[PDB]
C-alpha cells in the first residue's frame, strides 16, 4: 500500500462513517498496480483512482442501489476535481476531464454494438481510459 | 433593459452551451440537448456575468465561468430527476425516460465533464478551490438529504444546511466565481456573495412553500411532493410548532410515525395542516433572507449593474413581496 492509497482511502472510510448514502465499491485491482508505478504526484494518483472508480460504479446502478450509486458516483467525481485544484495540476486536469468526456462517449457506442473484436477493442479502452495518457 | 445589457451575453453563452455538448457520440450529443433546449431561466450565467461587470474590466473568462456553471447546474437535473424519479422538467420529459438509466447517468457525467473542460483553461487555484468545493458541498447536502427522508425531527440547523447545499452555494459560487475572474475588491466581493448566498437561500424557502401552496400547473408534479418522498421541510416544521402552541401535537406525531408505505390520507392531511399553519412563517423567513440580501446590494458602490440585480431580486422573490 503506497501513500496516495493511505491518503484516498482514509478520506472514502470518512465518508462512509458520515453519510450513510455513500458506498465505497472496491477499487479495481489491476489499475491501482498500475497507478502505484505512474510517475505523478500524490494528487495526481488519487484523482486518478477517484474518476477511475466513479465510472466504474456507473456499471452497477440499479433501481436497487441508485439512491445510493448516483450521488457515490458524484462524490468521487468531486473528489477527483478536489485533488488537482490546490495547487491547480492544469496539464493533469486538461487531459483527466477529456478522460472523462470520452470515456462516457466509449460507453454510450459500446451499447450499440454487437461485433466481437470491436467489443473487446473498446472495453480495452474504456478500462485503460485514465491511465494511458500517462504510458 | 436589463435583459437588454445582459442579451449579447446570454445568447453568447447559449451559443457556446451548444458547442460543449458537440459529442461524436449519437445518444450523448441528443439527450444533452435534450434537457440543454429544456426551457433554462440561466440565471446562474446571469449572476455571473452581472459579478463581473460590478468593476470596470474585460475577460474572456467571465463568460466562459457562467457557461460551466450551467453545464454543473444541468449535470445535477439529469441525476436528480433519476434519482427522485421524475419524469418531468417544465413540461419537458427527463432524459431518463425520453432515453433511459444509462444514458441519463453517462450524460449527467458527461455535462460535468465539459463543464470542467470549458474552466480548465483558467489557470488559478482560488477558483478550482470554490467550486470543486462548493460541488462537493452539493453531494454533502444531497447524502443529508436522503438519509433525512421520512426521519422526523429535522432540526432548523439541519434544514437551513440541507437547502443552503442544494440551492444556496452554487448561486453563491456564481458570483463568487464571477467577480473572481474580474478581480473586484474584498469589500466589494464580500457583498456580491452574500447576495448570492441569501437569494438562492430565500429562493429555495419559496420553492418549499410553492411545493405546499401551488397547484400542480406551476408545479408540474403533485401539491406536497416533498414530503410525500419523506423531505420534511420548514413549512411543515413551522405548522408543528404552532399547533403545539395551540395544545395540537397530533401532526407532530403523525410526521414522526410517516413511513415509505404511508397512505395518503395521511399526506393529504399532512398538505391541509401546512397550508394552514405553515405558510405565513416561512413566507416570514424568506423575507429575512430577501432584506439581507438588499442589505448587501445596497452596500456596494451605486452603478448601473446594482439597478439590474435589484431588479433580479424583485423578480425571483415576487411570492413573498
Ligand atoms: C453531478 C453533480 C454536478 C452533482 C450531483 C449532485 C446532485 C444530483 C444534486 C442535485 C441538485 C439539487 C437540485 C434540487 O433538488 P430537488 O429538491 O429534487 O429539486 P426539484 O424538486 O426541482 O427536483
Ligand atoms: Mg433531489
Ligand atoms: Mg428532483
Ligand atoms: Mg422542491
Amino acid at each position: 500500500m503506497m501513500r496516495y492509497l493511505h491518503k484516498i482511502e482514509l478520506e472514502l472510510n470518512r465518508l462512509t462513517s458520515r453519510y450513510p448514502f455513500f458506498k465505497k465499491i472496491a477499487f479495481d485491482a489491476e489499475i491501482i498496480k498500475l497507478v502505484d508505478d505512474l510517475n505523478v504526484d500524490e494528487n495526481v494518483k488519487c484523482a486518478i483512482v477517484a474518476i477511475d472508480t466513479s465510472m466504474r460504479m456507473q456499471d452497477f446502478i440499479n433501481e436497487d442501489n441508485k439512491d445510493s450509486f448516483v450521488l457515490s458516483t458524484d462524490v468521487l467525481s468531486a473528489l477527483f476535481y478536489k485533488y488537482l485544484s490546490q495547487p491547480f495540476y492544469q496539464h493533469d486536469f486538461l487531459v483527466l476531464t477529456d478522460c472523462v468526456s470520452r470515456i462516457n462517449e466509449l460507453k454510450s457506442i459500446r451499447a450499440t454494438i454487437t461485433d466481437e473484436i470491436a467489443l473487446h477493442n473498446i472495453n480495452k479502452q474504456i478500462h485503460y481510459m485514465f491511465i494511458q495518457p500517462y504510458m | 433593459s436589463y435583459k437588454a445589457f445582459l442579451n449579447p451575453y446570454i445568447i453568447e453563452v447559449e451559443k457556446r452551451l451548444y458547442e460543449c455538448i458537440q459529442s461524436d457520440s449519437e445518444t450523448i450529443n441528443k439527450a444533452a440537448h435534450h434537457i440543454l433546449s429544456s426551457g433554462g431561466k440561466r440565471v446562474r450565467p446571469m449572476f455571473v456575468l452581472l459579478s463581473g461587470f460590478l468593476n470596470d474590466t474585460q475577460k474572456d473568462d467571465l463568460i466562459r465561468t457562467a457557461v460551466s456553471l450551467e453545464l454543473v447546474h444541468m449535470a445535477s437535473l439529469v441525476h436528480d430527476d433519476y434519482i427522485d424519479n421524475s419524469d418531468m422538467r417544465r413540461g419537458n420529459t427527463s432524459v431518463h425516460i425520453a432515453f433511459d438509466k444509462d444514458t441519463a447517468i453517462r450524460t449527467g457525467h458527461f455535462l460535468l465533464a465539459r463543464a470542467l473542460q470549458n474552466i480548465a483553461t483558467i489557470n488559478n487555484s482560488k477558483f478550482h478551490q470554490i467550486f470543486s468545493k462548493t460541488i462537493l458541498e452539493v453531494c454533502f447536502g444531497e447524502f443529508d438529504q436522503m438519509a433525512d427522508r421520512f426521519n422526523y425531527p429535522v432540526s432548523f440547523t439541519a434544514y437551513l444546511r440541507r437547502i443552503n447545499r442544494k440551492t444556496a452555494i452554487l448561486i453563491e459560487a456564481s458570483c463568487h466565481l464571477g467577480a473572481l475572474s474580474s478581480q473586484l475588491d474584498e469589500q466589494s466581493t464580500y457583498h456580491i456573495k452574500q447576495f448570492g448566498h441569501c437569494i438562492g437561500m430565500s429562493y429555495q424557502i419559496i420553492d418549499d412553500i410553492l411545493d405546499y401552496t401551488s397547484d400542480e400547473a406551476t408545479l408540474g408534479k403533485p401539491v406536497g411532493s416533498d414530503i410525500r418522498n419523506g423531505h420534511i421541510t420548514y413549512p411543515l416544521m413551522a405548522a408543528i410548532a404552532n399547533l403545539k402552541e395551540q395544545d395540537d401535537d397530533k401532526l407532530e406525531a403523525v410526521v414522526k410515525h410517516l413511513t415509505s408505505t404511508s397512505d395518503d390520507e395521511v399526506y393529504q392531511y399532512i398538505v391541509s395542516q401546512v397550508k394552514q399553519y405553515g405558510i405565513e412563517p416561512a413566507e416570514l423567513l424568506s423575507r429575512k433572507y430577501g432584506d439581507k440580501a438588499k442589505y448587501h446590494l445596497s452596500q456596494l458602490q451605486d452603478s448601473n449593474i446594482k439597478d439590474y440585480l435589484e431588479e433580479i431580486h424583485e423578480k425571483m422573490l415576487k411570492r413573498v413581496y
